[PDB]
């Protein structure tokens, strides 16, 4: 159809939705658009970027002398974070550059000059240069929360790593210093790592990271042991206290249809119910509930198979089943052989397909969620570019009300949902190096 | 901990080129996180750096001496060298050797004073100055600085007083060095001030004793 | 390329004080600033990289903080080894650039001067050339007086003088002045003396020998 859309000159990651524009995070570009109509109103340059042995990150090279290239390398943005906290501010963190992020201030009456004022974030660290509490971000996959804690922000981040020596962590938490130049690792717990031994042979997925009831919770796709090859969904789960990671708590998320057991999450998003579902679910109209779209795997690999499933988890069950004790330590962290000891529970908590198989032919690579009086409606991405939304009843399976082709490329799982007065607003939808505004209802 | 210890000429004519070298201990020259740069110190002014070489071998130098700078390594000798070339009044110096890490200095030589001029080198004269009693030594016309002067081989270091050398009109160096003693003690204990100019390859040992 | 301005350029303060010194950049430096503490004929010694990370070694009482443009340094509670001058760096952007510099000295009692004078050696006289020097010994504060008078004349560009950087414990100085004459010229004259005029002193001691 004629829906509001802008197609980028590279391909689109992330996005962020702040002070009525549209902050789209592409290789090589910062994307600002208007809200109204996805008109491009500003574009910033972020790469492609020369890495060269003599230059370090955040120091103005250009200064130095007749500089001889090493490597030119595309700035593929690896995450995109709105503070509003300390400034009125956008962090943006690249894959190039060692991971590094830089930040883009707001002038009080001018929103989308992300030109004007641009610090970036590094601090020579010389006593243990190998330790970089500034280099954030994987470029093989990242996953940023950003918290807000005792007038002191913290950065939760989850980094997929194979063996490159040189030095980021699997997941820690960092604290932005206060001056805003650079971030500190407070106690040795602020991170857990895969061992050096399982770096390549154990690889860790970041799907999605979220903060709920007091807690801060990740989603991650890797191996069900070490040895074996069969691939796994866990849910993370770990305290924010004493500024360090506390009470550390890896488990499996399971989604089976009735066993068929869609063993992959593909995408995730956490919301609140509509009074029809909460009923249904034994939530409530406020709860916090994990929406999460899975899929097949093809044997001995983490590949999808185009056999999609969707099944819900609300947190307070989550907490509820996890405070229940059976138990191992955590393999990947130690060798094989909220208040210490970092754990991998045995036990899959799992959940009946809230679709009952009514995609089964077809891989769900996004998914959002909105509320219509008391029905609750998801918006689907598949891989074949199918948009679609759909009502949300465990009692009864229901045909989508809408659905149709938005592109070729497959739906992004990175997706924005707004509303205008009046409760009926949108959803900006990424294919490729194509973003689209569709309406909510109809 | 790796130490750096700077040496070459004391003196240096006009229009010659100055040659130094830095040469490295308990750490190797070659490292791909740590790396070399010179800096220098006017006489009674700030610092100034010159160059820097990174573990690539690249160079850099101050674009106020560009032209006339070059560093280099030597992995063999675990060393590091400068030459500055068309040297002039202006480069009269201490230059430091520096270890840098994230193009910060973190461990640092002695130093070198290099002086620039078409005077002749000149080793000192010593003479006693004879005695709580005080008594020294009059360290006498040398050129170039430094001079430096320990008492009893550094068995000494309490109340001494080595005081910094003034320039006379002879164009020559003179300093004087005294150590703070009880009276009772003269009759007793012998007192040998150790003086050192590496410009002259000048070693003095004068022993100071009463009236 | 990149002007560093430091302030003050000299500063004194009593032991115990917080002292604070400033450095203010040309350019957004953002974190690439250290600090450095010289004393008296010796290295620069790092003690702050970063703006605000104290160095290994380093005692707790010093720190500093600023981004972008302004940087300070704080020692909290002063002593007498911290007499030293002290230095920024900017290594944002090249060349590389040091600030102005802040001497530090520490605040301390009026000590007069023990005042010492050694006639010239034989040896030296031999060589045909007369040093006479005068000797003030642990005094505060440094700003002393020193007059030469031989056979009860003043003396006038004959004499000069050198004074010690302050010490790390009892926070003093220490002068030496030299009256130099041929051999010929001090053996014309017997009386020989210097004038110490300072504030730790009642009135003027002057310390006199005769030749011979």
């Amino acid at each position: 159809y004629q829906l509001p859309n802008f197609t980028a000159e590279t391909p689109i990651q992330n996005v962020i939705l702040h002070e009525h524009h549209i902050f789209l995070g592409a290789t090589n570009y910062i994307y600002v658009l208007n809200e109204e109509d996805l008109q491009k109103v500003a574009e910033y340059k972020t790469g492609p970027v020369l890495e060269h042995p003599d230059c370090f990150p955040c120091q103005d090279c250009s200064s130095k002398a007749n500089l001889s290239g090493g490597v030119w390398k595309d700035n593929i943005n690896m995450a995109l974070v709105v503070d509003t906290y300390y400034d009125d501010q956008l962090i943006s963190c690249g894959s190039v550059n060692r991971g590094t992020c830089q930040r883009h201030v707001f002038p009080h009456n001018h929103t989308a000059d992300i030109q004007s004022e641009v610090h970036c974030i590094f601090s020579p660290q010389i006593e243990e240069p190998s330790q970089c509490p500034d280099c954030v971000v994987s470029a093989l996959g990242a996953k940023v929360l950003s918290s807000v804690k005792d007038r002191f922000i913290n950065f939760f981040v989850g980094n997929t790593i194979n063996s490159s020596y040189f030095p980021l962590h699997s997941i820690s938490v960092r604290r932005l210093k206060e001056t805003k130049d650079g971030f500190m690792f407070l106690t040795d717990q602020s991170y857990i790592d895969v061992l050096p031994e399982f770096r390549d042979s154990y690889p860790i997925k970041y799907v999605h990271a979220f903060e709920s009831n007091n807690f801060i919770y990740f989603l991650t796709v890797q191996r069900e042991t070490l040895d074996a090859q069969t691939f796994h969904t866990r849910i993370i789960r770990f305290c924010s206290i004493n500024s360090g990671l506390h009470s550390y708590m890896e488990m499996p998320l399971e989604c089976i249809l009735t066993k068929e057991v869609f063993n992959i999450l593909q995408a995730a998003y956490v919301s609140k119910p509509g009074a029809q579902l909460a009923r249904q679910i034994g939530a409530s109209l406020n709860d916090d509930i994990l929406f999460g779209v899975f899929a097949q795997s093809k044997p001995d690999s983490a590949e999808p198979m185009d056999r999609s499933a969707m099944c819900a988890f609300p947190i307070k069950y989550v907490n509820d089943f996890f405070n229940k004790i059976n138990v191992r330590c955590l393999q990947h962290f130690y060798g094989p052989n909220c208040e210490e000891y970092r754990t991998e529970f045995t036990t899959a908590l799992q959940r009946v397909d809230l679709f009952m198989g009514q995609f089964s032919e077809v891989l769900l690579t996004s998914i959002s969620t909105f509320i219509k009086g008391d029905l609750t409606i998801a918006n689907l991405g598949t891989s074949e570019g199918r948009f679609m939304q759909v009502v949300v009843s465990r009692s009864g399976p229901s045909t989508p009300h809408v659905n149709f082709l938005l592109d070729s490329h497959p739906v992004s799982p990175e997706v924005i949902v707004e509303h205008t007065l009046n409760q009926n607003g949108y959803t900006l939808v990424i294919t490729g190096k194509k973003i689209t505004k569709i309406p909510l209802n109809g | 901990q790796l130490q750096l210890q700077e040496s070459g000429p004391g003196l240096v004519k006009p229009s010659e080129t100055l040659s130094l070298t830095c040469t490295v201990s308990g750490g190797s020259i070659s490292s791909s996180v740590y790396y070399w740069s010179w800096i220098r110190q006017p006489p009674g002014k700030g610092l100034e750096w010159i160059g820097v070489i990174y573990p690539s071998g690249n160079t850099y130098y101050s674009p106020s001496l560009k032209s006339r700078v070059t560093i280099s390594v030597d992995t063999s000798k675990n060393q590091f060298s400068l030459k500055l070339s068309s040297v002039t009044a202006a480069d009269t110096a201490v230059y430091y050797c520096a270890r840098t890490i994230y193009d910060l200095f973190d461990i640092w030589g002695q130093g070198t004073m290099v002086t620039v001029s078409s005077a002749s080198t000149k080793g000192p004269s010593v003479f006693p100055l004879a005695p709580t009693a005080a008594l020294g030594c009059l360290v006498k016309d040398y050129f170039p600085e430094p001079v430096t002067v320990s008492w009893n081989s550094g068995a000494l270091t309490s109340g001494v007083h080595t005081f910094p050398a003034v320039l006379q009109s002879s164009g020559l160096y003179s300093l004087s060095s005294v150590v703070t003693v009880p009276s009772s003690s003269l009759g007793t204990q012998t007192y040998i001030c150790n003086v050192n100019h590496k410009p002259s390859n000048t070693k003095v040992d004068k022993k100071v004793e009463p009236k | 390329d990149i002007q560093m301005t430091q302030s003050p350029s000299s500063v004194s303060a009593s032991v115990g004080d917080r002292v604070t010194i400033t450095c203010r950049a040309s350019q957004g430096i953002s974190s690439w600033l250290a600090w450095y503490q010289q004393k008296p004929g010796k290295a620069p010694k790092l003690l702050i990289y970063a703006a605000s990370s104290l160095q290994s070694g380093v005692p707790s009482r010093f720190s500093g903080s600023g981004s972008g443009t302004d940087f300070t340094l704080t020692i909290s509670s002063l002593q007498p080894e911290d007499f030293a001058t002290y230095y920024c760096l900017q290594a944002n952007s090249f060349p590389p650039t040091f600030g102005g510099g802040t001497k530090v000295e520490i605040k301390r009692t009026v000590a007069a001067p023990s005042v010492f004078i050694f006639p010239p050696s034989d040896e030296q006289l031999k060589s045909g050339t007369a040093s006479v020097v005068c000797l003030l010994n642990n005094f505060y504060p440094r700003e002393a007086k020193v007059q030469w008078k031989v056979d009860n004349a003043l003396q006038s560009g004959n004499s000069q003088e050198s004074v010690t950087e302050q010490d790390s414990k009892d926070s003093t100085y220490s002068l030496s002045s030299t009256l130099t004459l041929s051999k010929a010229d001090y053996e014309k004259h017997k009386v020989y003396a210097c004038e110490v005029t300072h504030q730790g002193l009642s009135s003027p001691v002057t310390k006199s020998f005769n030749r011979g």
